[PDB]
RNA sequence: AGCACCGUAAAGA
């Protein structure tokens, strides 16, 4: 079993300072800095803070677990400084791309000396410091590019965002390949599994580190409740952490007596100075009826109305003439005049900035805005209102969970001018205390690892002679997590010195899960010809390799197949979009032959990949994997590529703008990857074909620049 | 030619789902992106370092490929585009692998870990590329007494 | 209340769119003659591309223009 | 929470 040493360090209240290190490596602390300081700072520095830096100094990884807002970015500087002032290179993993954007702007202002990376763009790579997201860093460990070899720090933010299901596999990856010579920072959330997570980095990289945790915020919070026309902000908690429920047995009471409104309780927040504003409803036709419907109060003077246009017309004049004449552009202008904002992910980017900057000027009190602002940015404010607790992820219709609640009750609090920060909650249902409690006070959700294996995976991978997949699964946090759920049938067993179980989870407790889904993995490759016995490549496997934003078994098939061989430049593009467009819409569409003919092409190599996942039981259905590709967006990627008007394809389609934008991005980007495909494989006709497919698609707006760049 | 597939080398033809190709029975080392190499080197340009492999080409190690003594990862100076020299000298060998193959047909390769890197006395042989199984760990450490 | 902008945000870019000597035996004296290689100054002459009656009115233009 | 589907009672012409 993996041996390791936990220890706690005599520090003062204001936080927690705990290290972790090899189980036969004593400790000996700190030492003070040596010489000047990387980067002096205008205020006094937390011991939390300081602490970091003092840790960064000695040159020793780090977690830090502390709520947003309190200066959690300082330890990022320092460590990128001191690596700029050895002639190290520095980076800086932001998963985000405008959170991205964002640093980037900062840290250029500051140093001078960055460089971005993302799927869009590129600038400045010969930069001590690389601001980027993380699959690029994935996709150099694996080439080996010129810079796992010179930069010594990485900095994560959000590695919270790693308990997802669809992508918590990049982080942990990326983790595992790093070097044993490497150092780097994490900067999270509260999580209460912080020591797991340390002493996994420690096993992993055989390396010391450490883990800071904190309660600590600036400005702290008064949670309030209203029930449906109760007309009156019930309180429930206050600063001091003292929650008193006889306010929220009134609230209930008012609930079970009851038996048009956000607008009032915006009012009630106006007249109280509350402002600003920031509304969460977990949708979006709710957040824009919303707007619509408070459309007609007005929050701003006329002067601020006539500097707005002037930023406003500053920033779409990058556009066109016609892009501007857009039915979004000008039903939203005035919302933005009154001081009313909108944003969520079925926008167009651009007005999703600006409002994003006027939002951190002031010029909008009350945003109505769903989860974006939740995570990936730093623009606080005064008070925020839950429009309602229950929402949608994945599949179920779940009520709130504390983790998101608090991720979202950091926003508010802007530290000086706020003397505090006012949280609110709208309830329309009985929810006795206990529901309550552990919404509100309640502590946050642990950090649970995904690490579901994948093909992308397994033949990038096989390409290589050092690195096993067997590796991976053994030194992941999936099984690092299931170490210390073991003592229970193994305290069983001691207790017992049944015998079944004793032989079996002997054999069984530092051994590997997972595995027989990696076999099948590894069957179907062998079936399909991606991988042969002695699990060696094959052709087919590096012209998938080189794959990554969409199912590649399937795209390699159809090339092998001879699809892509007798069409014509668009209609690739749109076989495409039947890939990269994952969302439902209301009506089917209808499709012209020449265009529909090929996906029954597409079909019937999927159902092909099915049969053969079937025999090896992958535990996969045949209907959803075939059904999982909607093709409802072929026709607009048609009409768009015969180069037509935004606006004459917005509406072909009940579906929003955002949405089509990520898919013809993503659309791009598979472009990309299928030209270098067929570069490998030793056709040109196709690579021209698809890189005159991409010159078709680029013309006004899918593909602007970033106003924070 | 003239809608007509017609071959171009000697040795057998290989179908693919729908891709035909030829498997010569003697050719130079075409550039894959993982295979494992060993490498005499030729020249030493004031950039990077000029490599002889079984190529149609001179194989390229850029400076910023090669590993430092052990783990001493800062970044690339003036310093060591001087050390260039003094440490991989004109003639020696390398056991690298490769990191990609460009447009002109060349091949730039690396040195993922510290297994790679230089090589000490031992001996070399000389054969040809297509006598070698397209398989894994190329790197055997035999029973014998010796390691290859 | 507030009455201008931020300059974090008026940064953007979408937002801004020896010595001397006296020798009296040369002070005051100018060259009399001087070599000269370019046949313009020696010679007047049109401008180079040209076009008759509709090829390229660009270039009609352009000698409407820079010949006067 | 919502959108859709089905049935049910009532009013006018
Ligand atoms: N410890 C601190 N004391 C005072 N102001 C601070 C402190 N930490 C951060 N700030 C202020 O916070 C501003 C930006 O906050 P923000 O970027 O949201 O912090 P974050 O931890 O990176 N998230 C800075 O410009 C500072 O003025």
């Amino acid at each position: 079993m993996p041996r390791v040493k936990v220890q706690s360090v005599e520090t003062v209240e204001g936080c927690t300072h705990e290290v972790a290190l090899p189980a036969e490596e004593d400790y000996l602390p700190l030492k003070p800095r040596v010489g000047k300081a990387a980067k002096e700072y205008p205020f006094i520095l937390d011991a939390f803070q300081r602490e970091a830096i003092q840790c960064v100094d000695n040159n020793q990884s780090v977690l830090v677990s502390a709520h947003t807002s309190a200066g959690k970015t300082v330890c990022a500087e320092y460590a990128i400084a001191l690596a700029l002032r050895e002639k190290q290179r520095v980076i800086f993993t932001s998963p985000i791309k405008a959170l991205s954007n964002q640093k980037y702007r900062e840290m250029y202002e500051e140093f001078q000396d960055v460089g971005l990376m993302t799927g869009d763009v590129t600038i400045n790579p010969t930069a001590s410091c690389l601001v980027m997201t993380t699959e690029i860093l994935r996709s150099m460990l694996y080439r080996g590019s010129e810079v796992m070899r010179e930069v010594a720090w990485v900095i994560f933010d959000e590695i919270h965002y790693m308990r997802d299901s669809e992508r918590g596999v990049v982080w942990e990856e990326t983790i595992i390949l790093l070097p044993d010579n490497v150092h780097y920072v994490f900067l999270s959330a509260t999580i209460p599994n912080a020591r797991q997570f340390a002493e996994w980095i420690c096993h992993l990289h055989k390396q010391p580190c450490h883990v800071i945790y904190t309660d600590y915020r600036p400005t702290p919070l008064q949670h309030y409740i209203f029930p449906a026309g109760g007309d009156g902000l019930h309180l429930v908690v206050d600063e001091n952490g003292d929650f008193r429920e006889d306010n929220f047995n009134t609230a209930m009471q008012v609930l079970r007596d009851a038996g048009s409104n956000v607008f009032k309780i915006v009012k009630m927040i106006m007249e109280r100075n509350f402002q600003p504003v920031i509304i969460f409803s977990f949708s979006k036709k709710d957040c824009e009826a919303y707007a619509l419907q408070m459309t007609k109060l007005d929050f701003n003077t006329d002067e601020e109305k006539k500097m707005v246009e002037e930023v406003f017309s500053n920033a779409i004049d990058c556009l066109s003439d016609e892009d501007k004449k857009l039915p979004q552009v000008e039903h939203v202008l005035p919302l933005l005049k009154r001081g009313i904002g909108i944003h969520h992910g079925g926008l167009l980017p651009i007005l999703k900035e600006t409002i994003e900057i006027l939002f951190s000027e002031g010029l909008i009190k009350a945003l109505f805005a769903t989860e974006t602002f939740a995570m990936g940015i730093n623009m606080p404010a005064r008070t925020v209102l839950f429009t309602n607790a229950r929402k949608f992820d994945g599949k179920d219709f779940r009520w709130i969970s504390s983790g998101e609640y608090i991720q979202m009750s950091g926003r508010a609090g802007r530290r000086g001018m706020d003397d505090r920060g006012i949280v609110i909650l709208m309830v329309d249902e009985k929810m006795s205390p206990t529901i309550g409690k552990q919404l509100l006070k309640g502590s946050a959700d642990p950090l649970n690892s995904a690490f579901h294996l994948t093909y992308n995976m397994v033949l990038n991978l096989l390409r290589v002679e050092e690195i096993n997949p067997e590796y991976m699964l053994e030194k992941s946090f999936y099984q690092f997590q299931h170490y210390r759920a073991i003592p229970g049938v193994v305290e069983k067993v001691k207790n017992s010195e049944d015998i079944k179980s004793a032989k079996r989870e002997l054999k069984k407790a530092r051994t590997v899960l997972q595995m027989d889904e990696l076999k099948c993995r590894k069957r179907v490759l062998r079936r399909l010809g991606f991988a042969t016995s002695s699990d060696v490549i094959e052709m087919k496997g590096r012209v998938a390799c080189e794959i990554s934003s969409a199912d590649e078994l399937l795209l390699t098939e159809m090339m092998f197949n001879g699809l892509f061989n007798d069409l014509s430049a668009e209609q690739a593009t749109a076989l495409l979009s039947c890939f990269v467009f994952q969302e439902n819409s209301s009506e089917m569409p209808k499709l012209t032959e020449q265009l529909a003919g090929p996906l029954r092409q597409m079909q019937e190599c999927a159902k092909r990949i099915a049969k053969v996942s079937a025999e090896a039981k992958l535990e996969i259905d045949e209907e959803t994997y075939l059904s999982s590709f909607k093709p409802h967006l072929m026709d607009v990627v048609y009409t768009w590529a015969t180069g037509a008007t935004f606006a004459h394809i917005c509406k072909m389609t009940d579906v929003f703008e955002g949405s089509i934008i990520r898919c013809m991005r993503r659309l791009e980007e598979l472009l990309r990857q299928m030209c270098q495909a067929a570069k490998a494989i030793g056709n040109t006709e196709l690579e021209n074909k698809f890189a005159e497919g991409i010159t078709k698609i680029k013309r006004d707006i899918v593909f602007a620049a970033s106003l924070y760049l | 030619g003239e809608e007509k597939l017609i071959a171009s080398v000697a040795g057998s033809v290989e179908r693919v789902n729908k891709l035909i190709c030829v498997k010569a029975l003697k050719t130079r080392y075409i550039g894959e992106v993982g295979d494992i190499v060993v490498g005499r080197i030729t020249e030493v340009q004031q950039k990077r370092w000029k490599v002889e492999t079984n190529s149609r080409l001179d194989s390229v190690l850029l400076l910023s490929s090669m590993n430092l003594p052990g783990g001493e990862l800062r970044r690339r100076s003036a310093e060591d585009e001087l050390a260039m020299r003094g440490f991989l000298q004109e003639g020696d060998l390398i056991s690298a692998e490769v990191q990609a193959v460009f447009s002109d047909g060349a091949v730039s390769l690396h040195t993922r870990s510290l297994k790679y890197g230089k090589l000490g006395q031992g001996v070399l042989v000389q054969v040809s590329p297509s006598l070698v199984k397209r398989q894994k760990t190329h790197f055997h450490d035999l029973p014998c007494g010796a390691s290859v | 209340r507030k009455t201008r902008l931020s300059k974090n945000l008026l940064r953007m870019k979408f937002m801004q769119r020896h010595w001397y000597l006296d020798l009296p035996e040369l002070k005051e004296k100018e060259s009399f003659i001087i070599e000269e290689q370019s046949f313009l100054l020696c010679e007047d002459l049109l401008y180079g591309r040209m076009s008759f009656r509709g090829f390229n009115p660009e270039v009609e233009k352009l000698m409407l223009q820079m010949n006067a």
